[PDB]
């Protein structure tokens, strides 16, 4: 008759914290195959039926909008990561749910949850100390010219793909296209259109904006095409 | 007529003027600018394009292929490509990819949670192989095995190697560094950050309550 | 949000389930291929009957819900723009392609790397039809040939009656809107 | 590909590989377990008879040749 | 079928036999009250994912919010969380202090009660240890307060609140709230937590927050007025939008140019309104929902200051400070009802623009703790923290007595008592030992939640003090269990803080004790 | 001992090879987790502070890094053995790791079971 | 097999299947010739599809409840 | 179709069978083959890889699975080596009949074309043997 | 098939034969070392043996387990050959067991498994050799 919770589930200890583990890690397998360039896409269907295929880790999360509160956790860390960089929200997610698949054995075997919180905080500055002490700076290493190393750094991404035979065409395309822009630069500025048939070094490179001009209407030999 | 609203919005970043519905109030606080303007005949069909606008701040690149699928999958691989040159230039530091830099301290982790002596040493060295991960998928993803390359990779950091990583191309071990295969030294340092802070979280919490509701 | 009754499988499991839907669509049009296809009865959402063996008419009225039999349907919906004959051939030897993977993921090969090897092997055939192709209309704009062989492939629709005087027809549009020199017909 | 998966390679580009290398080369290529790895086994001295493999063709296709003319079987008494 | 329950004859509530010890059950709905709280104990204790009643996910480790969002239903846990209520009255800390004091007693109770020792007994035993540990808890008082307003003395003692809600970041809080604090302790004999507020902003970090007078608003100056030393401040609930007429006030459009002309007389109407703003002397103007944008120039035309203030608490904020009331009506112009203040204007801190309400002419006694925070989660945790921290130092007006932490002085004052009760004869001598032993249940609570052995730092914890080595808390490190002196760490508590949270626990289980059965009833 | 040369060994070979000589090193560690576990001590600590004595023995050959550090069950401290007397035959610690290891490789060599 | 074997032991140029019940094989006697681009296209999209549902492994959806 | 009567199933019964003693005795091949544990119905347990005693010590009470145990047999006394690599063709050779089988091809055509495959692989094996 | 038996294969068989192994191995280590607990040891008609030796212990440890039975005939070269260590002996075996079972659900063969362990008690041995002190 007279309990006190009536309704107010609530458990603690070892359990919860394993528990909140392995629902870490079903968000983990929903982006594991789709790291790196070649992962494997993800199909998400919404309420009305519309297909949705990416292999993006941020935009897969953005449509799953799972409920259980462990795995929000890492959802909201990553999204934060997709706003401020826009990429390895796919990194974090896997490397948050491995540092939690390590210590689930000795969180079993009655070791604190405080004492893995230490080695965490302390493990992640000698990292980052690490990194910066061991990583290079890359200006103008061997005279070469900044328009030549970031050719090399974009066919990297498009090596043994669909157009690897003119790969050096569409490789100065990236280096033109950013070099446009001005010392703000942002991936939604510089537009991409799609036009079926042709051979594939004739992908055009538009310095404004285009569009496809279904406007098939009457008014031809008026309406000057040029203007100052 | 007929223009896209995500084209027209784009020229209108790009020109600086303003996508009035009604004709009433179309005047100059509206109306745009550019320098050159010229229709062209790419494939045949006209493309309208101003060039040289006052807020010519974006671009477009027009694609050609035998199918959808070849501009769909060379749609994919530009968007990273564009990124990547945009983050060369950014920060000039940066660090092999491919999981080199992630073996690198998982032996720098290990070699030091040796020397420390607690309970800290079975934890800096279980935050050692959870870095494993990342090398790791990019093998099982591209087909690869896992066992045969960690075990070549591993054993080349301990040899003395620090931007060996996986090759997503050939099934080995290549020096990504010398191989330009580059990621932000500061964006890789978020990354674990951020991991760990996620990992706290959830270590740090012992209960969960939800009221009635 | 809605987590509760979310599709969830993956593996080998959605892998060979995958299959098993584009199987379906393709052993469906497996038999109308060619003239002598075996026709389908369409019964439209208004009540209608209609019996025919187009791959695409066959497709477009298709409405599976499973969504990789969509993607199915999406493809030919683009082929008829650009090969129109062989809808059928399309479907045909997709299913074909996955029915024959699925006996390389029990020798334990990854999608992916299956993928590369159809990529290089469809590079290999389409390198072997341009060595055993023929022209016809070669260095000279000539219109008997043009309706001879384009009549040998409505005999087999219900134009066979007056199978010829469509293909004259179909040659002097093309001639009218597009000329031969430039060969780039609308 | 046994012989393979029981010296821990993979089964499959162990023969995958010695199917180019016999396509190119000779039969002296085959599986080393002693070192874990192929190599051209007529250099190791790992060698068999003809008659093991030529009488096990033989008398395997014999019995799947009686299996497959099995087709019934009538229970006598 | 006979026999049926035994001792149930009202509404047929749970009436537990005398083999199912009801006392024993009310006791043990108090234990499980403690240990959703005895892992939040201390300087690393552990967050609890609370799910709000909206379905809103936060984390956090104060006891106030925890129990807030637990409904406790039973009524013998209620009675230590009314004590909670009450230890927030007096004193703004020492909350878990009740729930994990008060579970040790009523724990320890029950291995009197099961020996045989009566109810009554137990509670004389507990009532007698609760004035001797009244008596020798100033003989704990190991330092005091100097009272110089010096804030290197307020951030030094304001350390030990500010961890084990936020810990990490006590150096900077500390230093803040000191600067906040110090601010208005000249001010004698008038100090209180609601004069020093709390402004959360969405920023990079906690390390940008800082200390800025009068009560700032997060919510820059929607007007183009820079600065207004206006008096009358006019606050309005309803928004600047389309007027409508309380009466009738039937509106008949047909033809187009009809429609130009009521949309013209309503912004001639509004221009008027704005007027009778500037008619009744107030260059200023505040705005609960959206701006129109008309009005929005009629503000800048008469130079009346716009301000905007979506959230209802921010508008009662002013109510009770400078005296503007909100009206239901858009723009009366009632000068009797609205505000006074000394000065008004916009400042730029952090890279964000917050409107503020100095007081330059008047003397001033209220300031505001302007916290940057990239999560608003973390923020509002944070500012469990600046009241748990204040209200520390809102005793310290009161007489100056610190004493020890770390579970230091439940050690002395649990050895103190014991003694007393090996020498007192008679029964209650057991009742005198379990409530020293229920003072070790705090620094047990401070053991296990940073990863040690809890008997080993009894065992050390006692030997120190048995050498007379008194202000020796635990030292809390997770690879050395051993412990140090709180005095030379600065680690130190309130006396009135420990006061009235053994008065309180004591007094919580005492009423717990009292019930033998809990009884259902109608009006 | 054999916990940090093993696993400095499993890094020079590779070849399917890394991993087993790893497990292999960290399995010997079962030992002093055992012997403390019975000796009422903390396992995890005591195993940490032999493998740091010892890995700080391999990095150089300098007298201020302790050696040959073994485990005192009484006081609960790791302990230099060559002072404190607690010596075993070589034998014992062959042949128990010789012996081990070919019953764990006569049992992983198991992949089936028929009964009759 | 007949028709494979055909276009190797018989004669190295490609021969085809009679459908019609026609004649014999070999279609360029039967005038049956389709385009290049046609079975260019034919393999090409077909592959593509084949790769784009083998890199599917997941079709995830949110059900009712 | 109809297929009303289905002798088939005795040949999925008798491949199964088949192929249940090959896939048994596959793991045993070479040096480096995985051991198997045999128990005796009395208690007593031993461990073995040679196939030749594996298949004795099996109780085989299936007709076509008997034919490969008596099939090993005539090995040992022709050859006497190969034992285990005689078992573990033809249980391949019957599982790769089963995909044949299902396309409708009959087993007598089956029959006479594997006889041709080992005509023409005693020619391959003889040629490049050593002398 | 048809038997006059019964057949059971797959990876799960290595894990039942590893669990036996582990079982055998809890029973005899928290009497390792000096200060090892004592143990009963219930025998059919009903007399209770209390010893913490572990050699005492497999002598008349009976489980009816062929994996067992391996460690048991075991202890009994262990015991010959030497007299002691076959506690430990038990011990490190079960654990490569368990470690190894890991490794075999990461695709790693037991024949690679195998060749690890080999080598690892070969050069065990030499370093063990090279830090010794005579008599
Ligand atoms: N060309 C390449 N070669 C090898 N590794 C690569 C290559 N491109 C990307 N990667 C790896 O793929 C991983 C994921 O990259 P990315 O998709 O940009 O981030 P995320 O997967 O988090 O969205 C990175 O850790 C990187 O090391
Ligand atoms: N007269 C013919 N003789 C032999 N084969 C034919 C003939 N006509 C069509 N085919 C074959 O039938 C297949 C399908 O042709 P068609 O019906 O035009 O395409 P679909 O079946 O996709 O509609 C083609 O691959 C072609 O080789
Ligand atoms: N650095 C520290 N070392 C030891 N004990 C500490 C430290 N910081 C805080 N504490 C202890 O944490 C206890 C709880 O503090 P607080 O959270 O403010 O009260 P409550 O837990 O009642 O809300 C105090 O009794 C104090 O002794
Ligand atoms: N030392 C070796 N190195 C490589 N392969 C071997 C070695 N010994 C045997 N084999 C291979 O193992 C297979 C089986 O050999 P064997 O055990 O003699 O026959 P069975 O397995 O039938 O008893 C043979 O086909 C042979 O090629
Ligand atoms: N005096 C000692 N101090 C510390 N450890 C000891 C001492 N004597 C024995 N041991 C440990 O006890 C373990 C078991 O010893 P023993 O009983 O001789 O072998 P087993 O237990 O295999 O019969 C050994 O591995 C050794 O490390």
């Amino acid at each position: 008759v007279i309990l006190l919770k009536e309704g107010t589930d609530s458990s603690q200890g070892i359990p919860q914290l394993v528990s909140n583990i392995s629902a870490c890690q079903v968000i983990a397998e929903a982006v594991r195959t789709t790291l790196g360039p070649r992962g494997m896409d993800k199909l998400i269907v919404d309420g009305r039926g519309k297909a949705t295929i990416s292999n993006d880790g941020a935009t897969i999360l953005k449509l799953l909008d799972v409920v259980h509160p462990a795995a929000k956790t890492l959802v909201d860390i990553a999204k934060s990561q997709d706003a401020e960089v826009g990429d390895g929200t796919t990194s974090v997610t896997l490397l948050a749910a491995e540092f939690l698949k390590q210590v689930k054995p000795y969180v079993e075997e009655g070791l604190h949850p405080q004492i893995i919180i230490r080695a965490f905080r302390t493990a992640t500055q000698l990292a980052v100390n690490k990194i910066k002490e061991i990583a290079v700076t890359v200006k103008k290493a061997d005279k070469v010219e900044q328009r030549k190393l970031l050719e090399k750094c974009a066919m990297t991404a498009l090596s043994s793909k669909l157009i690897s035979q003119q790969k050096a065409f569409f490789a100065k395309m990236v280096v033109d296209a950013v070099m446009m822009l001005d010392d703000l630069l942002q991936l939604k500025m510089i537009g991409i259109k799609k036009v079926q048939g042709g051979a594939l070094e004739d992908s055009q490179l538009v310095a404004g904006v285009a569009f496809k001009k279904t406007f098939s209407y009457a008014g031809f030999e008026m309406q000057p095409k040029k203007y100052h | 007529g007929r223009v896209p609203e995500e084209d027209l919005k784009r020229t209108m970043m790009a020109c600086g003027g303003s996508i009035q519905t009604s004709v009433n109030a179309l005047s100059a606080d509206v109306l745009g600018r550019c320098q050159v303007f010229e229709e062209t005949q790419i494939g045949g069909e006209r493309y309208n394009f101003f060039t040289g606008c006052p807020k010519a701040k974006t671009c477009t690149f027009i694609l050609r292929g035998g199918a959808e699928q070849f501009m769909e999958e060379t749609e994919r691989s530009l968007h990273d490509a564009i990124m990547i040159v945009r983050r060369a230039i950014k920060n000039d530091s940066v660090v092999a990819g491919g999981g080199a830099i992630e073996m690198e301290l998982s032996k720098y982790l290990r070699d030091y949670s040796r020397t420390i002596p607690g309970k800290q040493q079975l934890l800096i060295g279980a935050y050692a192989k959870a870095l494993e991960i990342i090398p790791r998928q990019l093998c099982d993803n591209a087909g690869f095995d896992a066992t045969n390359i960690l075990n070549k990779l591993r054993a080349r950091h301990a040899q003395g190697g620090t931007w060996y990583g996986v090759d997503i191309n050939n099934e080995d071990i290549a020096d990504n560094f010398e191989a330009f295969v580059w990621e932000p030294a500061m964006v890789r340092i978020n990354a674990l950050t951020a991991a760990s802070e996620a990992a706290c979280l959830i270590v740090s919490v012992d209960e969960t309550i939800k009221n009635p509701r | 949000k809605d987590q509760d009754r979310k599709s969830r499988l993956m593996g080998l499991e959605a892998l060979k389930s995958h299959i098993m839907a584009a199987k379906a669509v393709a052993n469906t049009m497996r038999t109308s291929l060619g003239p002598n296809g075996l026709d389908k009865m369409m019964v439209d959402k208004d009540g209608d009957v209609t019996v025919t063996n187009d791959g695409a008419t066959i497709l477009s009225m298709m409405d599976v819900d499973h969504q990789i039999a969509k993607l199915m349907v999406e493809l030919s919906k683009s082929q008829d723009d650009e090969i129109g004959d062989g809808t059928t051939g399309v479907v045909v030897l997709a299913g074909a392609l996955l029915e024959e993977a699925e006996q390389l993921l029990d020798r334990g090969i990854h999608p992916i790397r299956i993928a590369d090897g159809y990529e290089q092997a469809a590079r290999v055939a389409i390198e072997h039809l341009d060595k055993i192709s023929d022209s016809v209309l070669v260095d000279i704009k000539d219109t008997e040939p043009l309706i001879q062989t384009a009549k040998t492939t409505l005999g087999s629709k219900v134009v066979n009656s007056c199978h010829r005087q469509m293909a004259e027809i179909a040659v002097n549009a093309v001639l009218t809107v597009a000329d031969m020199e430039r060969r780039d017909v609308d | 590909s046994t012989l393979a998966e029981n010296a821990g390679l993979n089964p499959i580009s162990t023969v995958t590989e010695l199917r180019n290398r016999h396509a190119q080369g000779e039969k002296t290529a085959g599986i080393n377990v002693r070192k874990g790895g192929i190599s051209n086994i007529l250099e190791e001295l790992v060698v068999q008879p003809l008659l093991v493999s030529v009488s096990a063709l033989t008398l395997a296709t014999e019995t799947v040749r009686s299996i497959l003319k099995i087709d019934d079987v009538v229970n006598t008494r | 079928k006979a026999p049926g329950f035994a001792q149930m004859l009202k509404e047929g509530a749970k009436h537990f036999s005398g083999l199912e010890e009801a006392v024993y059950r009310n006791i043990q709905a108090c234990k499980e009250l403690a240990q959703t709280t005895r892992t939040a104990y201390g300087p690393n204790g552990m967050n609890k994912m609370v799910i709000n009643h909206l379905e809103k996910l936060f984390v956090t480790n104060d006891a106030a919010t925890i129990l807030r969002e637990l409904e406790v239903q039973h009524p013998a846990a209620k009675m230590i969380v009314m004590a909670s209520h009450m230890q927030e009255q007096e004193v703004g800390d020492g909350t878990n202090f009740v729930l994990v004091f008060a579970g040790a007693l009523l724990e320890l109770a029950e291995e009197l009660l099961r020996i045989g020792l009566s109810v009554s007994e137990v509670i004389e035993g507990y009532e007698i240890a609760c004035r001797k540990a009244h008596e020798i808890l100033p003989n704990l008082v190991c330092c005091s307060a100097k009272n110089l307003r010096d804030i290197d003395e307020v951030s030094s003692l304001l350390r030990t609140s500010i961890m084990s809600k936020q810990y990490g970041n006590e150096v900077f809080l500390a230093k803040l709230i000191a600067q906040a604090c110090v601010s208005i302790f000249p001010d004698s004999g008038h100090f209180n937590v609601d004069n020093i507020r709390v402004c959360k902003i969405l920023g990079s970090g906690i390390s940008s927050s800082s200390v800025l007078h009068g009560m700032v608003f997060k919510k820059e100056t929607e007007g183009d007025v820079t600065s207004v030393k206006d008096a009358k401040i006019a606050v309005y609930s309803c928004p600047f939008d389309g007027m409508i007429t309380e009466t009738k006030g039937t509106v008949l459009i047909k033809t187009a140019e009809e429609l130009m002309n009521f949309s013209k007389g309503e912004e001639n109407l509004m221009d008027a309104q704005v007027k009778a703003i500037a008619d009744t002397g107030a260059n200023v103007v505040v705005t609960g929902g959206k701006v129109a944008d008309m009005a929005l120039h009629y503000a800048n035309k008469y130079n009346i200051m716009l301000v905007r203030l979506n959230s209802k608490w921010d508008l009662r904020r002013l109510c009770k400070t400078v005296g503007a009331t909100a009206l239901p009506r858009l723009t009366p112009p009632v000068l009797e009802e609205m505000g006074h203040c000394d000065s008004v204007y916009l400042s730029e801190v952090g890279d964000t623009q917050v409107v503020v309400f100095k007081h330059e002419k008047e003397d001033g006694a209220i300031s505001t703790i302007v916290l940057r925070g990239s999560t608003d989660n973390l923020m509002d945790d944070i500012e469990r923290a600046v009241d748990d921290g204040v209200n520390t130092f809102k005793v310290l007006t009161r007489d100056k007595r610190l004493v020890p932490g770390g579970g230091a002085t439940e050690i002395e004052l649990a050895k103190q008592i014991t003694s007393y009760g090996e020498t007192c004869p008679g029964l209650e001598q057991y009742a005198i030992k379990k409530f020293a032993e229920a003072f070790e249940a705090i620094p047990r609570a401070l053991a296990e939640n940073s990863g040690v052995k809890a008997n080993e730092v009894i065992s050390k914890l006692y030997a120190v003090h048995q050498e007379g080595n008194k202000n020796v808390g635990l030292d809390i490190e997770a690879e050395v269990p051993a412990v140090k002196d709180m005095l030379e760490a600065g680690i130190l508590d309130t006396y009135l803080g420990k006061y009235w949270a053994i008065k309180l626990a004591t007094n919580a289980a005492v009423t717990v004790l009292r019930v033998d059965q809990i009884i259902m009833a109608k009006p | 001992a054999l916990s940090i040369y093993l696993e400095n060994y499993a890094t020079s070979m590779g070849s399917r090879e890394q991993l087993a000589i790893a497990e292999f090193a960290r399995s010997l560690l079962v030992i002093p987790n055992t012997l403390a576990v019975n000796a009422a001590q903390d396992s995890t600590d005591l195993v940490a502070k032999l493998r740091a004595f010892h890995n700080e023995a391999q990095v150089n050959p300098e007298r201020k890094n302790l050696k040959w550090i073994g485990l005192d069950l009484s006081n609960g401290k790791p302990r230099d053995n060559k002072q404190a007397g607690v010596f075993e035959p070589t034998i014992v610690k062959v042949k128990s790791l010789k012996f081990a290891t070919e019953a764990a490789i006569t049992i992983l060599r198991i992949d089936d079971l028929i009964k009759l | 097999t007949e028709v494979r074997a055909r276009q190797v032991k018989e004669m190295n140029p490609a021969l085809g299947i009679d459908c019609l019940h026609k004649g014999t094989n070999d279609m360029k006697q039967q005038h049956v010739i389709e385009t290049l681009i046609g079975k260019k296209q034919q393999i090409s999209l077909a592959t593509q599809m084949v790769r784009m549902i083998l890199k599917i492994d997941d079709i995830r959806k949110p059900g009712e409840s | 179709y109809q297929d009303r009567d289905k002798p088939a199933q005795i040949r999925f019964s008798n491949i199964s069978a088949a192929k249940a003693v090959a896939d048994a005795i596959r793991t045993s091949l070479g040096p480096k083959g995985m051991d198997k544990m045999i128990q005796d119905g009395k208690g007593d347990v031993t461990i073995t890889n040679d196939g030749a005693t594996i298949l004795k010590q099996m109780q085989v009470l299936h007709p076509a699975a008997r034919m490969l145990v008596e099939l090993s047999k005539a090995q040992d006394i022709e050859a006497g080596d190969g034992t285990t690599s005689v078992v573990i063709i033809a249980g391949s050779l019957l599982d790769s009949c089963t995909k044949l089988l299902q396309k409708g091809i009959h087993p007598t055509i089956i029959s006479e074309s594997f006889q041709k495959a080992l005509e023409k692989g005693i020619e391959i094996l003889t040629d490049m043997s050593r002398p | 098939l048809s038997v006059f038996g019964d057949r059971s294969t797959g990876e799960t068989i290595r894990s039942q034969n590893v669990m036996a192994a582990a079982s055998i191995a809890n029973i005899v280590k928290s009497s390792l070392g000096p200060v090892g607990l004592d143990k009963m040891l219930v025998d059919d008609i009903g007399d209770v043996t209390i010893t913490n030796d572990g050699a005492t212990i497999l002598k008349l440890l009976e489980v009816e387990h062929p994996a067992a039975k391996v460690l048991c005939e075991l202890a009994d070269l262990q015991d010959k050959e030497v007299g002691d260590g076959t506690t430990s002996v038990v011990i490190i075996a079960a654990e490569l067991l368990k470690n190894a079972d890991e490794l075999v659900k990461q695709k790693i063969h037991p024949t690679s498994v195998i060749s690890g362990y080999r080598l690892a008690c070969k050069e065990a041995v030499r370093y063990i050799n090279e830090n010794l002190i005579v008599n």
